[PDB]
């Protein structure tokens, strides 16, 4: 989530991946996002891998 | 977005003119150049090509710009034909005819010319060679060019030096790793000592070939002149004093002549157009048609810079807030609203232009229509619709 | 070269500028020189390939 | 194992000399750090995303110093300082 000024300089980004902080702040296009329940759709599970089916 | 030039025309037209014996080699690798652009800046005279034609440089794409470039004598130009056998061709320059090239004959004016001359050679400029005194505009141009061997020395020993009463001819000491004369006595009674060595008189006219040192070499493609021919009894040390090396004076070398190029207050240069690569390469000529016109307000003209295609109407809009780099400007959906020019330093913003419709009333017991354009003034369809 | 090294221009070196074989000119994409404030503290650098194409 | 061609065959060892050093320094992109922008388009007063390329924030700096006087050895090629450059 880049910021641009009114010179169009990059002041400050949001990760949306470090933690569930930076995942409410982009997910409203805003630093600072409003109050509310935020369902975090799309929550690391870390899974396993599962190939080579056997009949 | 553009990238850089080759700058071809700041080489071409450059106040420093070389000398035919040492022409100077220039590369261009990953840039752009205009062959328009280029002839209507410089001022040509003819245009020839060997095996190619210029019609078909449009389209084709070389791996890179090899170019020469050289005085061209008055009285040496009706020899500057392919295939001529003058001496230029001879001792001077070769013309590569196994490969695609091209010949531009090009003029520059007479004043701000210098000249620079100096002999691409190693034994020519290391056996004592000073710089080369000549005349202003003088063209240079060598008749004649020996080449020597790594291992020969242009003097002898000083034991038989002082051998020869009469007609002695000069020796010094040569460094190591080189071979001195052969010279000998053939007294005859004609003189006291009457001795001679090899390469008498003359190294272009000998009786003995065979056992001269230097002999006579022909010059290549990418290769300068092997050195003037120098007589090793005309040069060294006299008496063998033993002062100083083997070092020949320079008005011992001969088979050179010089010339000008004074010829309707200008001057010509010579430049070849060495071309490798046909139709494959990165370095090339780009004389297409591109977005790069005189632009203007008051009608949506086409726009499709910055790899952007587009329809809007231009407007002046001064923004010099802009980063160095910097060319557009988005919205917060990401389209398109504007760019700046790279060549003229000015900024637009793009306008989406008309592309309404109109209203028309119709009734069954009528006969016109009551056309209605909505949100437009009358000025606005009068000057872009009809009257 | 299997062992690759390169010089400074500052004082000498211990060996000198050559780990490759190049005796002629190679065909290169992109070839030039750019020059940058060597005044500065720090310089950033980024190098990512999507599609094939370098950046 | 990197070259192809041999050039020097002198002064070469075999010395484990290398040392994987690891910073102290996170990667922090909350002041631009790391956002590269954007090869033509320019934004101006937007806070748009960008599905790019950006360094993963929480991963410390791997340090790559690599130096020689007058004798280097094979050791450094491959592991550990050579690493699979992925995307
Ligand atoms: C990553 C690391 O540990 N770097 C060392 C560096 C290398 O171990 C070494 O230079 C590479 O050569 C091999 C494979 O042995 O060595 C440094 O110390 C040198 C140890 O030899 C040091 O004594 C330097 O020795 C010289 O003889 C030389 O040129 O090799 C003289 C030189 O002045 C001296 N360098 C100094 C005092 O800075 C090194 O080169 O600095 C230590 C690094 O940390
Ligand atoms: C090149 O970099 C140096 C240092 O990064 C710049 O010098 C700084 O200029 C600012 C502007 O007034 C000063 O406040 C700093 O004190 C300067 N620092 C130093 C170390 O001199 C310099 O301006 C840069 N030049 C360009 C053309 O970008
Ligand atoms: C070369 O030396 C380095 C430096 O000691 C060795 O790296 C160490 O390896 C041990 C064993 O896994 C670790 O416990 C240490 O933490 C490592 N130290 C550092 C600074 O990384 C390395 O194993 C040596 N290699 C060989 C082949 O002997
Ligand atoms: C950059 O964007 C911000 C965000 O919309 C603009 O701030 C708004 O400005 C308008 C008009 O001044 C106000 O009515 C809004 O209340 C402002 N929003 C907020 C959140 O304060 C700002 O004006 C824009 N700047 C430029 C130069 O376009
Ligand atoms: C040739 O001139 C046109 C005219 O603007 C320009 O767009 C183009 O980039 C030029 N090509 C070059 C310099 O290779
Ligand atoms: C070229 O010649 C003109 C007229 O003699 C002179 O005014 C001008 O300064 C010269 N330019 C250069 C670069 O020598
Ligand atoms: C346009 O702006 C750049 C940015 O400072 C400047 O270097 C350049 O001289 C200006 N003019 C032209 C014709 O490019
Ligand atoms: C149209 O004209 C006919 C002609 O007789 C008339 O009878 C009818 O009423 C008219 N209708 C309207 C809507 O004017
Ligand atoms: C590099 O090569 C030159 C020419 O052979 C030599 O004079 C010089 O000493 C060399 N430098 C090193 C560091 O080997
Ligand atoms: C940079 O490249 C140009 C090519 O036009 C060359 O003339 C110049 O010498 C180069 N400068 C350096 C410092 O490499
Ligand atoms: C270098 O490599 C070539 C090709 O592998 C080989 O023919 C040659 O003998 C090698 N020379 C040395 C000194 O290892």
């Amino acid at each position: 989530l880049l910021k641009f000024d009114d010179r169009g300089v990059i002041t400050n980004a949001v990760d949306c991946s470090s933690s569930f902080f930076s995942e409410i702040q982009c997910k409203t296009k805003s630093l600072l996002p409003n109050t509310g329940v935020y369902d975090l759709s799309g929550f690391t599970v870390k899974p396993v891998a599962t190939v080579h089916r056997r009949i | 977005p553009d990238l850089p030039d080759c700058d071809i025309d700041k080489w071409l037209n450059n106040f420093n003119v070389p000398s035919p014996l040492n022409w100077e080699r220039k590369i261009f690798s990953n840039c752009n150049f205009n062959l328009s652009t280029l002839l209507r800046l410089v001022h040509t005279d003819s245009f020839s090509c060997n095996n190619f034609d210029e019609s078909k440089i449009y389209g084709s794409c070389f791996k890179s710009i090899v170019l020469d470039k050289f005085a061209i004598p008055n009285s040496r130009r009706s020899d500057l034909q392919l295939g001529s056998s003058g001496f230029l061709q001879s001792s001077n320059y070769k013309i590569d005819t196994t490969s695609s090239s091209c010949q531009l004959y090009y003029s520059l004016p007479a004043i701000n010319v210098t000249i620079n001359n100096y002999n691409p050679s190693s034994w020519n400029r290391r056996y004592g060679f000073n710089n080369f005194n000549l005349s202003s505009h003088s063209v240079v141009y060598s008749r004649y060019c020996f080449s020597v061997n790594n291992t020969f020395c242009p003097c002898a020993k000083p034991s038989f030096a002082s051998s020869c009463k009469s007609h002695k001819p000069p020796s010094a000491s040569c460094p190591i790793g080189t071979n001195y004369r052969s010279c000998e006595s053939t007294t005859v009674l004609d003189h006291t000592d009457w001795c001679r060595c090899s390469c008498l008189p003359d190294p272009i006219t000998a009786y003995d070939p065979r056992s001269c040192s230097q002999k006579k070499s022909l010059v290549g493609v990418g290769e300068h002149c092997a050195g003037f021919g120098v007589d090793e009894e005309k040069c060294g040390v006299l008496d063998g004093s033993y002062n100083v090396s083997c070092l020949c004076s320079t008005d011992a070398f001969l088979g050179w002549s010089y010339d000008t190029c004074v010829s309707n207050n200008r001057c010509n240069i010579f430049s070849n157009f060495i071309l490798n690569g046909i139709n494959s390469g990165t370095t090339c000529s780009n004389d297409l048609l591109q977005p790069n016109t005189e632009v203007f307000t008051d009608v949506c003209v086409d726009y499709d810079l910055y790899g952007i295609t587009g329809q809007g109407i231009f407007k002046e809009v001064s923004a010099v807030y802009y980063n160095s780099w910097q060319n557009l400007l988005y919205d917060f959906n990401g389209n398109i609203i504007g760019f700046k020019d790279f060549v003229t330093n000015k900024t637009y913003n793009i306008f989406p232009c008309y592309a309404g419709r109109v209203s028309a009333a119709f009734h069954q017991n009528a006969s016109s229509l009551a056309l209605l354009y909505r949100n437009l003034k009358c000025s606005y369809v009068l000057n872009n619709i009809s009257l | 070269c299997e062992y690759p090294h390169t010089i400074c221009k500052s004082i000498g070196s211990s060996r000198n500028e050559s780990w490759h074989f190049d005796k002629s000119e190679p065909l290169c994409l992109f070839k030039k020189n750019f020059t940058y404030n060597v005044s500065t503290d720090w310089l950033y650098f980024h190098f990512y390939q999507e599609r094939g194409t370098f950046y | 194992v990197i070259g192809d061609f041999n050039c020097t065959n002198f002064a070469i060892n075999d010395l484990n000399t290398t040392i994987p050093r690891i910073s102290e320094y996170v990667v922090d992109v909350s002041y631009g750090l790391g956002t590269y922008y954007i090869l033509d388009r320019v934004y101006l007063n937007t806070t748009i995303l960008f599905t790019g390329y950006f360094p993963k924030s929480g991963a410390n700096f791997r340090d790559l110093s690599l130096k020689g006087t007058t004798k280097l050895s094979t050791l450094w090629y491959q592991k550990p300082f050579l690493s699979d450059f992925n995307n």
